[PDB]
């Protein structure tokens, strides 16, 4: 996977769908997924 | 095509952060993440990501992947975990706790074949 490189700073990253709070749909608590 | 998608939208430091927080809003929580075999030949689930709580167990998860792809009782689907495949009294909460990682997500696997590879 996507690693780091060299010296210190931020960092940088995509995104397709999610990325909001790592959810952003129904509801991750959704008993859709339980 | 790709295998992972909710995972691999982000990296792993991501998902290690999440669990980070999530340890601080649901702790009475089992985070986990559905996979589908490559193997199988039955269809791939949308996303990986489930959060079972710490009250449902195996066989009851499964209930929630024949939900997702809305498999027929015609069908089949069982857990894999490691390649193994665990009880259903194995309360998902003790599944977590020992099929952990360092990102602390767990990250479990249905397939229609009850096989090994």
């Amino acid at each position: 996977g996507p690693h780091m490189i060299s010296g210190l700073s931020v960092i940088k990253q995509e995104v397709e769908r999610l990325g909001n709070d790592v959810f952003e749909w129904e509801d991750d608590e959704s008993d859709e997924i339980a | 095509h790709m295998k992972s998608t909710f995972k691999s939208e982000y990296p792993f430091e991501k998902r290690k952060a999440e669990s980070e927080r999530i340890a601080d809003r649901f702790p009475n929580r089992i985070p986990v993440i559905c996979e589908k075999a490559e193997k199988s030949d039955i269809p791939e689930i949308d996303k990986r990501k489930y959060l079972v709580p710490a009250d449902l167990t195996v066989g009851q998860f499964v209930y929630v992947i024949r939900k997702r792809i809305m498999l027929p009782p015609e069908k089949a689907i069982f857990i894999f975990v490691n390649d193994t495949l665990p009880p259903t009294a194995a309360l998902m909460s003790a599944i977590y706790q020992e099929h952990k990682d360092k990102d602390g997500f767990l990250y479990v696997t249905y397939s229609g074949e009850n096989t090994f590879g």
